[PDB]
């Protein structure tokens, strides 16, 4: 799965 | 209320379409609100879902579930709409194949005919290795033994769709801000999507398994990283069930003797974030660069290896994790390999320990390397300064002139990005000289952003020169789901992390890309002996650790201090797949204080011991269903 790094939230 | 469950989302989905998207946000909102055979337990164990029971055959090729009785796809406003039966699962992957799923790479090559079918070199679904033998009893018929396929199935690709409701919306099916464009059989229903605003979910009262499902709503708000003190400020006002805190904060002294008692750090994820090399770079709209003769300088250093090794090893994996983690805490989130070390082993041998024994054939500057999480292995300024020097001799003789210069995008709404970037910049300046490398920063909005990495539609819109804008995820138990998925075929996600979607471009051929196809092709041909295969896949990570054609920089998740109204320990463990407590929330309990640090470890300590008595029996259950 593609996942966006532009904000860690976990 | 602590059964309303509250945190936030960081990217409005493109779609619901959760058979065809292999997109993170998508996922977030379509996972509470669909089940498919399998989930996972609070110990990473399967867990029977909308299958009661399964079956293997004695040759490993055909699975059958039998699906649970009664269990009802609801619409967003819990209307009952139909039954769930097999016959949905039949759809979903039919659909999956019409619509060419972005994740179709785990199941083309594993269930019979599918291959076939997604050509058009067989025309009837009949002839594709999953069937509705009744209406609960569903079977799969593989081209060859999988042990890892039962995981393969928390994944959203092999989620059941109702054919009936999909046709009745055509072309307004699963659009992306309509919760009325999907049904829902999970725990939850999908209530409201509101773009750059809000996720909401309901209970599913109706859920079979509502025994388990502990929160009576849910609501993600959208950030998008412009205000990061928000996660703390909005725990604290008791809006938000948990919050990431980044100790680079202004206020972050005042949260850390506040919450002194409270803050704990959780373990890195499986994920790999870091920095892809656009390889064969098309579209320039987002550049620094003035003239073709830099455009051309760059095209060939990128091509280079040493060049790209001197990269990797120029940065400083404690300085980028310290932009988000603190100094402190910055080593416990650094990665140095695209698939997580540990992720599998073979007897005592971690992945890693597979790979660091190999690599060293590529050259003695990887002799002694440390790939093991919590440390940087990768940076050493003399080897990216030697790296460099080889490369720039190669580039200099093909009448190259220098600097280089890397456009580097970054979404100028996330402050804590830019700092990321801000800190690779200066890592591979301060290592390497701005007289040879120059990284180029370009600011850009949220959007702009989205459509150049994570939404970019082709290798065209990935305007970019270097860019670590999107993570990847592993999607099943087995290292293929790391590593196939940068092989020169896999165009829906070398785009994304290489820049390229032609498999037999000139660039492609250059970096030597079809060799690391070899490698790993040989490795997925290994079905008999589990420490063969992963050895085999070592030898393709040892390959792409080599080439530096991704740069790993930190775990995509975890490894952070945060604060939790969660009970410790009561959510879904996985680590791959679509049913970890990232984004589904079965089994997760809510309380009115906020965890302690001497809470969370203690129930660490226990789970760890209960973990391993769990999975132990799990395993050795197993033969239980070889039939």
């Amino acid at each position: 799965a593609k996942t966006i790094k532009i904000t860690q939230t976990r | 209320a602590p059964k309303a469950y509250g945190y936030v989302y960081t990217a409005d989905p493109e779609t619901l379409d959760y058979l065809i998207s292999s997109k993170n946000s998508t996922t977030v909102v379509t996972s509470n609100g669909i089940d498919g055979l399998f989930t996972n337990d609070n110990y990473g164990n399967l867990a029977p879902a909308v299958a009661e029971d399964w079956e293997v055959s004695k040759d490993g090729l055909t699975y059958t579930y039998k699906i649970r009785k009664g269990v009802k796809w609801f619409t967003s406003d819990g209307e009952e709409y139909a039954e769930v039966t097999a016959k949905d699962f039949v759809n979903g992957l039919k659909h999956a194949a019409d619509k060419k799923s972005e994740a179709m790479y785990l199941a083309e090559n594993s269930v019979k005919g599918l291959a076939d079918y997604l050509s058009g070199t067989s025309t009837d679904f009949s002839t594709v290795g999953v069937k509705a033998v009744d209406d609960y009893t569903l079977q799969y018929t593989l081209n060859q033994p999988e042990p890892f396929w039962n995981s393969k199935l928390t994944y959203s690709i092999f989620w059941p769709l109702n054919e009936e409701f999909e046709t009745s919306k055509g072309s307004d099916f699963a659009k992306p801000t309509d919760p009325t464009s999907l049904l829902y059989n999970g725990p939850f229903l999908l209530k409201g999507l509101t773009a750059k605003s809000s996720v909401e979910f309901v209970k599913n009262e109706q859920y079979w398994d509502k025994e388990n499902v502990h929160l009576d709503t849910i609501n993600l708000a959208y950030y998008d990283g412009s205000d990061q003190e928000s996660l703390e400020r909005n725990f604290t006002s008791g809006a938000y069930s948990y919050a990431r805190l980044y100790p680079t904060s202004s206020n972050y002294s005042k949260v850390a003797e506040e919450y002194k008692d409270n803050i704990y750090y959780t373990q890195s994820g499986s994920g790999i974030a870091g920095l892809g090399v656009n390889i064969d770079r098309q579209s320039y709209n987002y550049t620094s660069k003035t003239t073709d003769s830099e455009k051309v300088a760059t095209k060939k250093a990128l091509l280079n290896k040493d060049f790209r090794q001197a990269l990797n090893f120029a940065l400083d994996r404690s300085a980028y994790s310290a932009q988000i983690n603190g100094k402190d805490g910055a080593a416990l989130a650094v990665r140095n390999l695209f698939v997580k070390p540990d992720f599998v082993s073979a007897g005592e041998k971690t992945f890693g320990d597979l790979v660091a024994a190999q690599l060293p054939a590529y050259g003695d500057e990887w002799k002694g390397v440390n790939l093991a999480d919590g440390q940087d292995g990768l940076f050493n300024a003399d080897k990216a300064k030697a790296e460099f020097a080889k490369a720039k001799k190669a580039l200099e003789a093909d009448g190259v002139q220098f600097p280089i210069h890397l456009d580097v995008p970054v979404d100028q709404a996330s402050k804590n990005y830019i700092s990321r970037i801000q800190s690779f910049k200066q890592s591979v300046e301060t290592v390497l000289g701005v007289e040879n490398v120059v990284v180029d920063i370009q600011q850009m909005t949220s959007d702009e952003f989205l459509n150049i990495t994570y939404y970019a539609a082709n290798a065209s819109s990935e305007d970019w020169d270097v860019s670590g804008g999107v993570s990847w995820g592993p999607d099943y138990q087995d290292p293929s789901t790391y590593l196939d998925i940068l092989k020169t075929t896999s165009s829906e996600t070398t785009k994304t992390y290489l820049g390229f979607d032609n498999p037999n471009s000139p660039s492609v051929v250059q970096v030597g890309l079809k060799e690391y196809d070899k490698l790993v092709d040989e490795a997925a041909r290994e079905t008999s002996d589990l420490n063969v295969r992963y050895e085999k896949y070592a030898a393709a990570q040892a390959w792409l650790t080599d080439s530096s054609l991704f740069i790993p920089a930190m775990a995509s998740s975890g490894a952070a201090p945060v604060l939790s109204r969660i009970v410790p320990f009561t959510g879904a463990s996985a680590q791959t797949g679509s049913k970890g407590s990232d984004v589904y929330f079965k089994y997760l309990k809510s309380q009115d204080k906020v965890v302690t640090k001497e809470e969370y470890e203690k129930a660490r300590e226990k789970w760890l011991k209960e973990k391993a008595e769990s999975n132990e029996k799990a395993q050795k259950e197993l033969a239980s269903h070889v039939k």
